[PDB]
């Protein structure tokens, strides 16, 4: 159980991980 | 300086009940028309047309039909500081921002190109803000394959 | 089943948020009469095949 | 300007049947013939020839023999947005594609280079679509030691 | 090179009691003015403004407002090795440092811009040191989106 | 309780020192009529979020 | 003996992909009157040893 | 066999990662 | 109490080692 | 004797590496 | 005590061939009238702090 | 001892081995 | 002694292939008028010390 | 065009027997010689002299003594496509292949450089190849401190 | 071309018992002098300072007084392919070594500048060799911001 919610819980926070870096760059330019 | 006279090939009126509010330019080969500007474009085959894009350019971007790709502009991306024209007279570009003459622009005069010297469009005025004798533009230029849109302070789309 | 329910309640939001950060990146690059940086071809699956 | 007399020293026709469907150029140092366009060339020495080549490209490039080397015409890899010559008539390139008058091109006039001003080759010209008044052209033009093929929306090959 | 008299639009006097000490300049879109220079400038609508910055540059530099967005200079980023202008005379730039005559500039003449040819400021006055026959200036120049401030031996503020 | 004293005495002063380090390294970048250099946007966070 | 065949039609097929990504990546190159690249030349074993 | 099904069992699996690659490069230009 | 005079006493020591760095940058230019 | 015969047979197999890689660049130019 | 004066003609040496190595990589950025190169103003402390 | 004459004699021989280098680039130039 | 003499006929072939490989690389920089790219003089001890 | 005349103060003649086969140039500060070319150059100073060089790029190449530094003629690495001149005539570069007209070299005319305008050697004529009316040759340029050879399909060396 | 004469201003002669020697010249804002040229030069306050330097470009560094940095010449970085002038003749620069006609130059005329046209200053005159009828310069210039001595085969110093 902790494997299965290890694995999309750890894919989650890496799709929020990329999202807070794209809105980092392409608001600025 | 004659050549002015083109734009009426690649321009069209959009009315939102019968009044006309903007214009929906024809620069390349895609329908550009700014987002704020409602109505259905006085075209038939120009209307049915699945292109609702971003917002955060205010733009709206299509794909022109094949039978009216000879009906187009042409586009350029280099820009010197000199002197442009459009249809209310005539800009200069200083510092990366364009200004007409207060008066010349009224609210509803958006989607107008602006020619360099060769009829080749630059940019898409959209907007203005009055600092007094002079009033510089809001504008959608694009430096190479990216748009990015300009905005003065305290401005008001027309 | 409310296990059953909070994985695709948690599958989707992480599907959203690569469509999302594929639309935002990749948005004036359809606007513009231009190319695609063919880096990003290879890296984010971009609509312009090399079409458009 | 008179330097489009040069290109018969550089052509060939190829047939099928009896008939001529188009033609093989010779640029370079390297027979081109678009891989279309069928037959056998009308040329002995220039038959016996292994080249079957790719099919992304449309081509099909050959070696061309020692004693033709001084046959061949003249490769060049720039252009600038300017006025263009081929043998019906003249073209002008505008945003990385070449337009001619509606009507000049018929079905059966592919292998046709395009020359420049001092009779260099810039493009092989193979196909067509008509936006109207104009048409632009399906077209084989290379960079720089990259040959890349352009096509408009909704062509027909020649 | 009659352009000099456009310095009266884009210039202010600062006094400290009742007596002129230098200038606030107001180049491009953000009001310069040297940070040793005290007192208050004499606009009402420009001295209620918070706009105290660094001084390792010695400049204290503003945001202007948007009713005289049109009154400003237009500035630049290049200069070759020529000869310049400004108000007490004409200047050349040779090596990264310009010069003047020997006694155009006073104590209380900071703040003074200097054009190029076509009205374009470059960098601001603010010091000096006698060589002799020559002088040169302390000078804050912007290579391009970075001021740099260029300081000789033994100079004074003027 | 003077422990829960050098904590806050010790937690400000490398808080201090990344506002002054924030402050050197683009205070240039503010005075000129220019950009910003988005490099240091993603590192640093400028107050021009795109403005000024 | 199936396993004695199983190899040869095994070990076939991932030199069949060297041959195909050998003909894709520089079949351009050949049609060209130009040169090759020669980090190219390094990697991938080219028939221009330096002619053509 | 383990040892002999996994060196071109793995040598073909590297063929494809080559092939994947080169397809999505030379496709898009 | 080693771990919390370790964690902001190598915490302090890294903002150092920014600010003696970023002034032997931008004093030079 | 295979420390002797490992040192020097393994630099003759590095200044082969040297040689081979020199005339794969240096033919092409 | 040769063992306390071998250590300071053993730790005199090391620090003259520093000096010297300091002195010849930036021996010609003091005759030109030119500029100091500021990756090597990171790496080695030059006496142009930013003057001559 | 060895701790004390291994490290300023591990000092001296990387002092060594910058000058070796320096003087093999800016003698060259 | 024919181990003491496999030493000398297998030390003297991995001498020999760097002579090869060091004439080979730069065998064109001293036919020109021309430089020795100085990166290869920190490598390769060139002859060209500074000189040809 | 006139500055033909300056190869005999840069040229010797090399023989065998008694008979002459090809030239001994002195481009630069360096003897450059045909590696294919026999014999010994008719000087006393430049015989005895070690300078035998590579194979690959069929030169020999040797180092100008002191008291002839002034006798050399002017290297250059920059060519155009335009119009060179030689001893024999006057060639064309077009696509980095020199051409002369059929029959201006025969089998002993190596050695012979190729000026561009200002007198300035650009290259070594040491072969050639019949493609025809014209014919190419190989020779032996030098793009920017590094000799390349080139050679057409199927030469004879002169 | 009459702009030779300003090399008075910037130059002073050193002597080592009351006879002269060389010269040490007043570049830019740093006192230059050859390293081999020996005595005290004619100039009290030019001569109590301490600047002794490197010996291995031979030159001896100073840093000018401030009350005459005005006396100084302008210094340059870039040199064409041209034709150059110093204080007896006209040189020109052709491949990197410049070169005078035999016998212009005696042994004791160290540290004379080079003037390119504008009277910029771009290397100083150390040495020489005889080819024969020509003779090429020992040199020191800097490309940019890198002094790099130049040394032909066989030089002595004057």
């Amino acid at each position: 159980v902790q494997r299965v919610a290890g694995g999309l819980g750890g894919l989650t926070l890496a799709a929020v991980a990329v999202l807070i870096l794209v809105t980092c760059v392409t608001m600025r330019r | 300086r004659m050549c002015m006279k083109i734009e009426n090939d690649c321009i069209f009126e959009v009315k939102l009940d019968g009044k006309v509010t903007g214009y929906a330019c024809l620069v390349g080969d895609k329908v550009m028309k700014p987002a704020h500007v409602k109505g259905v474009i006085d075209n038939p085959d120009l209307a049915k047309l699945t292109y609702k894009k971003s917002s955060k350019y205010d733009l709206e971007c299509a794909q022109i039909p094949v039978h009216m790709k000879s009906d187009a502009s042409k586009y350029t991306h280099e820009k010197p500081e000199g002197h442009y024209n459009w249809h209310h007279g005539a800009v200069q570009y200083s510092g990366g921002r364009f200004t007409i003459p207060t008066g010349a622009g009224k609210p509803g005069d958006s989607g107008r190109p602006i020619f360099d010297n060769k009829g080749r469009v630059v940019a898409i005025v959209l907007g203005g803000a009055n600092e007094g004798a002079r009033t510089a533009l809001s504008v959608v230029t694009w430096t190479k394959d990216m748009v990015t849109r300009y905005t003065p302070e305290g401005t008001e789309e027309w | 089943s409310a296990a059953g329910l909070a994985v695709v309640l948690s599958l989707l939001a992480s599907c959203y948020m690569f469509a999302t950060a594929r639309r935002k990146c990749l948005t004036p690059y359809a606007l513009t009469p231009g190319a695609v940086v063919p880096v990003t071809l290879g890296v984010l699956c971009c609509a312009p095949r090399a079409h458009a």
